[PDB]
């Protein structure tokens, strides 16, 4: 899971 | 040592018996209890544990597109060495973050169970990118209050959005  | 219960409605995050901070969480326009499903908005409703033993610095996972690695505590950011994008991307981190981890299968299978990733971070943007950001106070409060016991330390956070309120605290920089 990304943030960006 | 006993066990602390914070809880998060889109605006307040308590520390039952201590104190009430600033928090926020989602995305500019999904900061809504209504978007909770969608990717990056305000994080579902439900209980989370929190990862609280500081471990040093967050890993790297790939330094020319800022990319930073998963880990299971309280972490700090390396801004100091930020260049080029990563002065923009790391700056919505802040400098220290905790891991969250869903608590329940109620939780943990809420909106198809496709959101995850979730920490509390001390940026001061007013946004986050399907997180809980809070005032960097609480960081401060959490060290003086865990540094002088000796025995277990447990912290919980329940999510609950009472009204459609928007979940944003105002904790962007004054």
């Amino acid at each position: 899971h990304h943030h960006h | 040592m006993m066990a602390v219960r914070l809880t998060f409605d889109g605006q307040k995050l308590t520390w039952p018996g201590i104190g009430i901070f600033k928090a926020t969480t989602g995305l500019p326009d999904l900061q809504w209890p209504d978007k909770q499903c969608v990717p990056d908005a305000a994080i579902p409703e439900g209980n989370y544990k929190l990862f609280i033993q500081f471990q040093g610095e967050a890993p790297i996972r790939n330094a020319a597109d800022c990319d930073l690695g998963p880990s299971w505590g309280w972490s700090t950011i390396p801004r100091g060495q930020a260049a080029g994008t990563c002065e923009i991307y790391w700056a919505n981190w802040g400098y220290n973050r905790i891991r969250l981890e869903s608590a329940d299968e109620k939780t943990r299978k809420a909106c198809g169970g496709k959101r995850g990733g979730f920490y509390i971070h001390d940026s001061t943007k007013g946004y986050s990118h399907g997180c809980i950001e809070v005032e960097p106070v609480f960081f401060r409060i959490l060290k003086q209050e865990t540094e002088k016991e000796n025995g277990e330390k447990t912290f919980t956070v329940n999510v609950k959005y009472v009204s459609g309120q928007q979940t944003n605290g105002g904790t962007k920089q004054g």
